[PDB]
């Protein structure tokens, strides 16, 4: 696998890549 | 959590696979 950094609509849009049509759900700043 | 830990720090695409439903 790789590593990055990634923020936002570029966060959520990698985190539904990784996961497919399954679904997500991102943890906030804290 | 990710929005500081993939934007402000680095992270994986294995680390982003934890927060799949």
């Amino acid at each position: 696998f790789v590593n990055q950094h990634l923020c936002g609509s570029h966060l959520v849009e990698a985190l539904y890549l990784v996961c497919g049509e399954r679904g997500f759900f991102y943890t906030p700043k804290t | 959590g990710i929005v500081e830990q993939c934007c402000t720090s680095i992270c994986s695409l294995y680390q982003l696979e934890n927060y799949c439903n």
